[PDB]
RNA sequence: GGGGUGACCUCGGAGUACAAAAAACCCUCCGAGUGAUUUUAAUCUAGACAAACCAGUCAAAAUAACCAUAACAUCACUUA
RNA sequence: GAUAGCUGGUUGUCCGAGAAAGAAUUUUAGUUCAACCUUAAAAAUACCCCAAAAACCCUAAAUUCCAAUGUAUUUUUAAG
């Protein structure tokens, strides 16, 4: 059971992104996080992948 | 370097202010530095050790050094611990005390 | 550390304390803590605020580090819009 | 050869403060693994167990009965499981604030 | 005498007398807002922190350089500054220069002003202090509803 | 009696309204020694207590050192302690009778200052104790670059001999 | 100056409840 | 008074026979000799120490050292190309002007400063003039033509205060060290250089009239003293109307070094002479 | 407990090390080099633990968003 | 005048104080920090320490922190 480091970018039209670990086997990653740029609760899609 | 241009008023606007006509009758006179202030600075030592030193002084500098104890004797509640230069002239007083003894010798006319 | 130079006579510094070092006219060294950019989504915040933190050295480090750099470094500059002139002196240090 | 990995350092879980020390605000009372230890008045709880002090005082150390929150489950049952006389005795640490809170002074008599 | 292709005269043509940069343009400003001249201006040099506390005191009732409206919004708001003789005070103790605090107070009395000239002044009021006194206020006229004739 | 608001001693108290000798229940048939005095508490400190004492005696007590006079005005005449009050009419007062309420400072205690008392409004504020910082050290080891913002004396900058 | 004047700066509430009140 | 004197009548004649140091002045030098410093000679026992070859300084024995494990970061990363500005305090130059050392009746440049001992300019350090700061703001009774580099809106509003000129000009490191030291520049034997521009990183700071530049519309200038005065509560003088107002309105040409002086004049110090070009294309590249 | 062969090299828990802390052996035993789930868990700053240094740990007040009453992510001996 | 963490040697007198090892390290034949110690300088508390206080199944010698008291020592600063 290998998980995955996903780099997840703001929904919010600003840059900024944050990497966090998921498992392998599921779908794209997408989250409620927050964003300090505008300082709300901004929705977090996954963008890249970085490490296995 | 030129001399102080006299004024109207004493003390200047950037607290300078010239000795007395005639000398004081103390059996010693400090005498003003090179640049017409006074030679009373502050030296520290090691970091921690911090001293007063009075120079330039011209005569019986005993009676300055008891002058300067009386002096602080008031302000600290003890005798000040103090260092006599006899072959240079020149006081060392244990403590920062330099603007005090500065107007001291202001007060005095020196 | 280079005592006495081949050309000049003189002594030479170490440029690595310069280019990870900041001497402040008082006395004090300052760094960057060590592995603030190594692993971030690995740490906690509280953990990435202390490594974002800048530190003081203590009196050894700040003794090396002047015995490894030249007087050029130990100089009073007068920079335009510092943000560390305001700590480049020290006040109320009763010793 | 068969046995590894015994080699770990002390964690240095012990008592900082005892009873009487006068303590500021967010010194470490006490680190513990387990609870040993349990904070009362002005004594807060770090998420690693450990004691820090709230405000500026004197730290007390107590004997004090034990009532366990309700949503703790194993604490509840062992409660519930207790017999009829039995109280829960537990050692708290405490710190008597010695400062006040603030004085009113006079500003401005208009 | 000296001239060159960057001088001022060269640089702007509008402006080649030497005396433009010195002169007092008093038609810019005509309303001649805070006669300091009439104000009571007071430095108090307290030393041991070191801060010169600036007290600009001035009449409100007798400042006729302000609207009758804006000098009753002022007794009416700054009530809790206005000494017993009708002298409103002002005071700052922010800066160690004498300058800035007399400019810390002048623009104090300046936003006194505009927000008592200004009639679009909704006086909004806070929540997290004000909640207290509403919950406070309800719970004592929850009493004081009680209608019996006296006196 | 109001308990707080008294400017020079913290142990005694203030008058407001004292009146002995009342037949039965009519309170404005019996003497009024104390004319009554509106709550004047300060601005900063708030919330003082103001009790209503009632008495019951049994003989006609008669004093002239506890009589105010009818402006009473005066915050040195109006200085008051229960204690030596009860002391020295212990023999025929007993309390029977207590109505406390608290009080803070509103738009009427400025007029009831400069009106009435010929005062200006004293105003306090609730001052809280300096924040605590260790002794400086020379080497501040691994400290944060604010370390030396605690014991600055001031936010501007001091040019010494420049 | 006015007898009534004096204000002893160092102001003592000595009711319990002041500073609950106040909060 | 000085009572040696006179005690040195009785004692013999001072010669090069009796002469002896102050005590304490010269503190012995020991060596390795003797029972007590010999015998390892305070060197210790076998290893690198007595052998003289142990490691350098940032050496920690093989463990990564303090002055290497932390990481790089820019701290002095491009000092050598900060400009630096020398600070004067408006109590500093209260204290030259009571003292004499500079005259108030004099347009104050930084080579009055330098001459009158106030500030010390290095360019070779970067330096690039002397600031003005407000720390004796209070206190300042001056009036006075100043002309700095820069300098803060306090100590220009407490010069106008009292009904000087501040004024923020530009001088590359060439012209500083010229303008600093005049005179070991005239026994060189060069023309006086065109004073160069100002980068783009401070063009905007000295054609700014809030900054009082050299390079600044000269309309604007009124203004910006009225907000001043107006912001600081100090009435703003008639500078038009005094006896020194030409002292006081007196200027340098953006591309001029000294007062008087012009770009291309050779100053001969030995015959009391300036000669001046005459060359077409000389004037043309002097005064552009 | 000479080197060679064999074994080990970093981190955590228990005993040695009985009650503040620390404490070694090629001493006796357990383990770790991560999984699962959603509450996706911020900025700034007093004061402290621990420590040769590098590193590791807590944390009051103040700030933006959610109940207008919590936010220390939880569990797997949680310590690694 | 290669270089040696390795061996050997290192030249007058007297006086003052005076150190047996915790951590890293191709490191355990060596170095660099800490703890001790030397030389100066600033200070004020320093050891001894009765109560009281320091965990839950059983647990000894005794420890930690503290008044008083008997002494004068201790902590910081600068070189090491
Ligand atoms: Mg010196
Ligand atoms: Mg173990
Ligand atoms: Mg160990
Ligand atoms: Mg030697
Ligand atoms: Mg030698
Ligand atoms: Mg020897
Ligand atoms: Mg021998
Ligand atoms: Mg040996
Ligand atoms: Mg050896
Ligand atoms: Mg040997
Ligand atoms: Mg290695
Ligand atoms: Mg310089
Ligand atoms: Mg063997
Ligand atoms: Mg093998
Ligand atoms: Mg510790
Ligand atoms: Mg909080
Ligand atoms: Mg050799
Ligand atoms: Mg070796
Ligand atoms: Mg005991
Ligand atoms: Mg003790």
């Amino acid at each position: 059971s290998k998980t995955i480091l996903v780099k997840m970018m703001s929904q919010a039209g600003t840059g900024f992104s944050f990497n966090t670990k998921r498992s392998r086997l599921r779908e794209k990653l997408t989250l409620l996080h927050y964003d300090p740029v505008v300082k709300k609760k901004v929705l977090f899609v996954e963008q890249k992948k970085i490490r296995s | 370097i030129p001399r102080p241009p006299k004024h109207e008023h004493y003390p200047t606007p950037s607290g300078w202010q010239p000795p007395r006509d005639p000398a004081p009758s103390l059996p010693y006179f400090v005498r003003r530095s090179r640049m017409h202030n006074i030679p009373v600075y502050r030296d520290i030592t090691h970091g921690n050790r911090q001293m007063t030193v009075i120079r330039k002084v011209e005569g019986d500098i005993w009676a300055l050094q008891k002058d300067v104890e009386d002096f602080l004797s008031p302000l600290l509640g003890k005798t000040p611990v103090t260092q006599v230069n006899e072959v240079t002239g020149t006081l060392r007083v244990k403590g920062y005390f330099d603007q005090q003894l500065k107007a001291w010798l202001l007060e005095k006319g020196f | 550390v280079t005592y006495f130079s081949s050309r000049k006579g003189k002594r030479k510094t170490v440029k690595a304390v310069i280019y990870r070092f900041l001497r402040l006219h008082s006395g004090l060294w300052l760094r960057r803590k060590a592995g603030y950019k190594k692993k971030l989504w690995k740490k906690t915040a509280a953990r990435k605020r202390r490594l974002r933190e800048f530190v003081f050295c203590n009196k050894t480090q700040s003794k090396l580090l002047d015995k490894m750099t030249t007087s050029f470094w130990k100089r009073r500059n007068w920079y335009a819009d510092d943000p560390y002139q305001k700590y480049q002196d020290r006040t109320n240090l009763k010793v | 050869s068969k046995n590894l990995g015994g080699k770990s350092p002390g964690k240095r879980f012990g008592i900082k403060k005892m009873e009487g020390h006068y303590v500021h605000a967010g010194n470490i009372l006490a680190t513990q693994r387990h609870f040993r230890w349990h904070p009362g008045a002005h004594v807060g709880l770090g998420k690693n167990k450990c004691l820090y002090a709230l405000e500026e005082g004197v730290v007390r150390y107590t004997k004090e009965v034990y009532v366990p929150n309700p949503s703790n489950s194993e604490a509840v049952d062992l409660v519930t499981r207790l017999p009829q006389g039995a109280v829960l005795y537990k050692t708290f640490v405490h710190v008597v604030p010695a400062k006040p809170e603030g004085t009113f002074k006079l500003v401005a008599m208009l | 005498e000296f001239q060159s292709i960057y001088s001022l005269d060269k640089l702007y043509p509008e402006s080649r007398g030497s005396d433009t940069a010195w002169r007092l343009p008093d038609d810019a400003k005509q309303a001649n807002d805070i006669p300091v001249d009439r104000l009571t201006i007071s430095y108090c040099r307290s030393s041991g922190k070191v801060n010169s506390k600036a007290e600009v005191r001035f009449h409100l009732a007798s400042a006729d350089w302000i609207a009758e409206p804006v000098r009753l919004k002022l007794a009416v708001k700054h009530k809790n500054r206005i000494n017993r003789s009708g002298e409103l005070i002002l005071t700052s103790e922010c800066s160690r220069y004498q300058f800035r605090n007399l400019a810390d107070c002048l623009q104090k009395l300046r936003d006194m002003i505009a927000e008592a000239s200004q009639p679009a002044k909704e006086p909004s009021r806070e929540d997290a202090e004000l909640r207290r006194s509403r919950i406070e206020n309800m719970n004592r006229e929850r009493l004081r509803k009680k209608r019996i004739s006296s006196a | 009696t109001n308990l707080d608001g008294h400017l020079l001693e913290p142990d005694a108290e203030y008058v407001h309204w004292l009146v002995t000798n009342i037949p039965g229940n009519r309170v404005t048939e019996g003497q009024e020694t104390c004319p009554y005095l509106p709550p004047f508490p300060a601005r900063g400190s708030g919330f003082h207590r103001f009790a209503f004492l009632l008495f019951k005696q049994d003989k006609r007590i008669d004093f002239s050192g506890d009589t105010r006079p009818s402006p009473c005005y005066q915050l040195a005449q109006r200085t008051f302690h229960t204690f030596d009050f009860y002391k020295k009419h212990q023999d025929a007062m007993t309390p029977a009778g207590l109505a406390f309420f608290q009080c803070r400072w509103d738009d009427s205690v400025t007029r009831v200052f400069h009106q009435l008392l010929d005062m200006r409004e004293p105003v306090f504020e609730f001052v809280r104790p300096p924040p605590y910082h260790p002794k400086q050290k020379r080497f501040p080891h691994r400290q944060p670059l604010r370390y030396l913002d605690r014991y600055r004396d001031s936010h501007e900058p001091t040019y010494g001999i420049y | 100056p006015v007898e009534n004047e004096a204000v002893a700066p160092e102001f003592t509430n000595r009711n319990p409840r002041n500073l609950e009140l106040l909060a | 008074g000085p009572r040696a004197l006179d005690l040195l009548r009785a004692l013999p004649r001072v010669s090069l026979a009796n002469l002896k140091p102050n005590p304490g002045s010269r503190k012995p030098e020991r060596r390795p000799r003797g029972r007590r410093r010999g015998r390892k000679c305070g060197r210790g026992h076998k290893g690198e120490r007595q052998r003289g070859t142990r490691p350098r300084l940032g050496f920690e024995g093989g463990q990564t050292p303090f002055y290497l494990r932390i990481p790089k970061y820019g701290f002095n990363e491009g000092h050598s190309f900060r400009h630096q500005y020398q600070p004067l305090s408006l109590n500093r130059l209260q204290y030259l002007i009571d003292l004499g050392r500079v005259d108030p009746t004099q347009p104050i440049d930084l080579t009055q400063l330098v001459n009158g001992r106030g500030v010390t300019i290095q360019p070779s350090k970067r330096d690039y003039g002397v600031q003005l700061v407000e720390e004796g703001a209070d206190t300042f009774k001056a009036k006075v033509n100043i002309e700095v580099q820069m300098a803060s809106e306090l100590a220009i509003a407490a010069i106008e205060k009292n009904g000087g000129v501040v004024t923020t000009a530009f001088y590359d490191p060439r012209s500083l060290e010229i303008l600093c030291k005049p005179v070991p520049f005239f026994l060189r034997g060069q023309p006086i250089p065109k004073r160069m521009l100002p980068p783009e990183a401070l063009v905007p700071y000295y054609t700014d009239a809030k900054n009082r530049g050299y390079l600044a519309d000269p309309a604007r200038f009124p203004e910006a003293r009225l907000e001043l005065a107006r912001k600081y509560g100090y009435v703003l003088p008639d500078i038009t109307k005094d006896e020194l107002f030409k002292m006081l309105s007196t200027r340098k040409d953006p591309r001029q070094i000294f007062f008087g002086l012009a770009p291309g004049w050779v100053v001969n110090m030995a015959d009391k002479k300036i000669l001046k070009p005459t060359d077409e294309n000389l004037l043309k590249y002097y005064s552009s």
